[PDB]
């Protein structure tokens, strides 16, 4: 399908960024997960990141360390993230759903049949967060070959080569890393990162959307400001699931309050 | 784009986030530079000779042999500085930390000894060492934690999953995409990203050498067979790798078997696992049928780790090497025979090597063979433990 390149269209007639949160497919519960996504999507998100729990997430520092935890507390397998990724696409035609994934869960049982179970429940993109450019070959070509958006990774320590493979090799949206390190709201980005963001430009690259570090509507707008399509906010939004465990109403009514903020920040 | 080729066949490769690529690119180029530059050379030589000790004895072990016809050395890494192997590559990697002008050190252990050899080495060399170690790890290995602290090491206990040495790389890795342009990490075992197996192989390959000269002034000829202990594949590889061509001289590997492998508590990836993705390679795992990487199990904290390196997956896929398992309580009764009657206090992990060289013994007592054991490390760090066991059981 098309839809990150119909959402980015209508953004740019619309003049804005887009927000995309990510949360863990599963945490606290697979029906409590459920619930949280509906409530991120109608609060404003644009398009979904989505995490398969994974046993070893060594791209994701404590707080999304804990979220999959959480998830295998409750049991959460990856035929339970397909299932809900069905339901997920059931209810919402057209939003953008992206998964998070570690190269051990794509290749289990055989790369290929992985995307195509992505094509077949609407995934529309797959990141595999320890797989860099030069081991990239086979899972971009399986995720072409199933209609799915390979996102590929420009670092901020990223060189002209690297920068002119990303733009060539990926779809759907560049990802557009804030700094070195982990994922943490504790730990925002120092570099800017306009030079990168007008060579992906030149290149043909797909959109940019920043992440890393990402928890402050201000954030938000700086990243549209400096040229990017947008941003993706994960810490900062499973630190709310964290903190309401135990009162799912009040976690449901703060997620809200927060998404609408951060994509308030995108329209200007 | 890589100067080396990462991969042995179908396992290795370079399976890290895109942010940790210019630290290994840099890192290979280091080490393929410095491996042309004597001057480099000479001062890792001058290093393993007046301050690590080498070259390290080969002890022919007579009495644990008496009545068959099995000839046993030991390759004795117990006697280096530190009191294992891993001082041989921690020297030669700080080194490389240096020329690339790194000021800070990180390491993962978990038998502490890879902790003591980096502390030390750091000391030495005049750079700012922290160390993963697992919380687990820290008590049934705490004379290394002892040591590592004198030393000025910065040790971190990691509370997260098993509390071993697989959760310690996991933070050692972590912590290193977010510093790697002040910090160097020194991985201790011929595992991981490449180049890290090609560059550990080669900074322990003066094992397997001086085993052969002294083998052969010894006995004039090569081994039937050396042995050693397969944890990540540091030793194992050290030991191998210069009788890799010599195809007479069998290169066997002992994966911990832990409480049996039909139990599922062990560290046998290679001939228990199946291939996966984790620690930055494709490598034998130990993994659920979904995908997620297990725990593995030892009474050795330095076998306790549910993967390994890709050489040695490679080596056996061809049929060169061969690799075997040992349980906990065939170790801890090489540990006993060898304190007992050579008066030799082995590792535990080392303990495995032995207890598969002394079945290889027992089983064909009339056989001819002249079999090498690579004693990865002396077993200090392991007296407590054992004698806990031991009372345990009323011995
Ligand atoms: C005496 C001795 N003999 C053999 C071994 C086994 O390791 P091998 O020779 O590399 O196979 C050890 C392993 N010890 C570790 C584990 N080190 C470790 C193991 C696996 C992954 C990362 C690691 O740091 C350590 O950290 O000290 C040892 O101390
Ligand atoms: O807001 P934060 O700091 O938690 O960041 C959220 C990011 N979540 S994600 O799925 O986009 C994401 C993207 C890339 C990751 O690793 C990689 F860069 F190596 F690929 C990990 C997570
Ligand atoms: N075989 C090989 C050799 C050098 C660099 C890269 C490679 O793949
Ligand atoms: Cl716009
Ligand atoms: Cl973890
Ligand atoms: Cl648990
Ligand atoms: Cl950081
Ligand atoms: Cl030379
Ligand atoms: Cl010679
Ligand atoms: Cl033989
Ligand atoms: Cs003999
Ligand atoms: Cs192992």
């Amino acid at each position: 399908m098309e839809r990150y390149e119909n959402l980015f269209a209508q953004l740019n007639d619309r003049r804005e960024g887009a927000f995309v949160p990510f949360v863990t497919l599963g945490d606290p519960g697979i029906e409590q997960s459920l619930k949280i996504i509906d409530t991120l999507i109608d609060a404003g998100a644009d398009a979904l990141e989505l995490g398969v729990p994974f046993s070893d997430p060594l791209a994701d520092g404590p707080t999304i360390q804990n979220a999959n935890l959480r998830a295998f507390a409750a049991g959460v397998t990856p035929a339970q993230c397909f299932e809900m990724l069905a339901l997920i696409r059931e209810k919402h035609p057209t939003i953008p759903i992206g998964l998070l994934m570690y190269a051990n869960l794509v290749f289990n049982n055989g790369i290929d049949a992985f995307y195509a179970r992505c094509e077949q429940v609407g995934v529309d993109s797959v990141l595999v967060a320890d797989v860099p450019v030069e081991e990239s070959a086979p899972f971009r070509q399986a995720a072409l070959r199933h209609n799915i958006a390979p996102i590929f990774i420009c670092p901020p320590n990223a060189d002209d080569d690297l920068l002119r493979q990303v733009a060539s090799y990926g779809r759907g949206y560049t990802y557009l890393l804030s700094r070195s390190g982990v994922t943490g709201a504790e730990n925002r980005g120092a570099l800017p990162l306009h030079h990168l963001i007008e060579k992906l430009k030149e290149y043909h690259a797909a959109p940019a959307l920043q992440g890393f570090g990402i928890s402050s509507p201000e954030q938000v707008s700086a990243a549209v400001r400096a040229g990017a399509a947008g941003a993706i906010s994960g810490s900062a939004i499973v630190k709310i699931i964290e903190k309401n465990l135990a009162s799912p109403k009040q976690m449901l009514a703060e997620l809200r309050s927060f998404v609408s903020a951060m994509k308030a920040a995108s329209r200007a | 784009t890589t100067l080396l080729n990462p991969y042995f066949g179908e396992f290795g490769g370079m399976y890290v986030p895109q942010i940790l690529m210019p630290a290994l690119n840099q890192l290979e180029e280091a080490f393929v530079s410095a491996q042309k530059d004597p001057e480099f050379q000479a001062q890792f030589a001058d290093l393993l000779k007046n301050y690590a000790g080498r070259p390290t004895a080969l002890t022919k072990c007579q009495n644990i042999t008496a009545g068959t016809r099995t000839t046993l050395y030991l390759k004795r890494e117990d006697l280096l500085h530190g009191g294992a192997h891993k001082t041989n590559q921690v020297l030669g990697q700080a080194l490389l930390a240096k020329r690339m002008g790194k000021s800070e050190i990180i390491a993962e252990t978990g038998a502490g000894a890879h902790g003591v050899a980096s502390a030390l080495a750091s000391a030495l060399l005049g750079l700012k060492c922290r160390i993963y170690m697992g919380a687990k790890d820290v008590e049934r290995q705490s004379p290394n934690v002892f040591r590592m602290r004198l030393m000025g090491a910065e040790v971190i206990p990691v509370h997260s999953g098993s509390a071993t040495l697989k959760d310690a790389c996991n933070e050692a890795l972590r912590d290193w995409s977010g510093s790697y342009e002040t910090a160097h990490y020194m991985l201790g075992t011929a595992a991981g990203p490449h180049p890290y197996p090609t560059i550990v192989r080669e900074f322990q390959r003066m094992i397997g050498e001086e085993t052969k000269a002294q083998i052969l002034d010894k006995e004039g000829r090569l081994p039937d067979a050396v042995i050693a202990c397969v944890g990540g594949g540091s030793n194992a590889i050290g030991m191998f790798a210069d009788f890799i061509n010599d195809t007479s001289v069998g290169l066997i590997g002992v994966e911990p078997g832990g409480h049996g492998i039909e139990t599922g508590e062990h560290g046998a990836p290679l001939k228990h696992g199946r291939v996966g993705i984790y620690f930055g390679m494709k490598a034998p795992m130990m993994q659920t049928a979904d995908g997620q990487i297990e725990e593995s199990y030892s009474i050795s904290a330095g076998l306790d780790f549910p993967s390994v390196g890709p050489q040695h997956a490679y080596l056996n896929s061809i049929g060169r090497a061969d690799y075997v398992s040992i349980t906990d309580d065939e170790a801890l009764e090489a540990f006993k025979t060898l304190c007992r009657h050579e008066g030799i206090i082995p590792a535990l992990e080392s303990s495995h090597a032995l207890a598969h060289a002394l079945k290889m013994m027992r089983e064909q007592p009339e056989k001819e063979q002249l079999l090498v054991v690579n004693l990865s490390g002396r077993g200090d760090k392991d007296i407590f433990t054992v004698h806990d066991i031991l009372k345990a059981r009323g011995e």
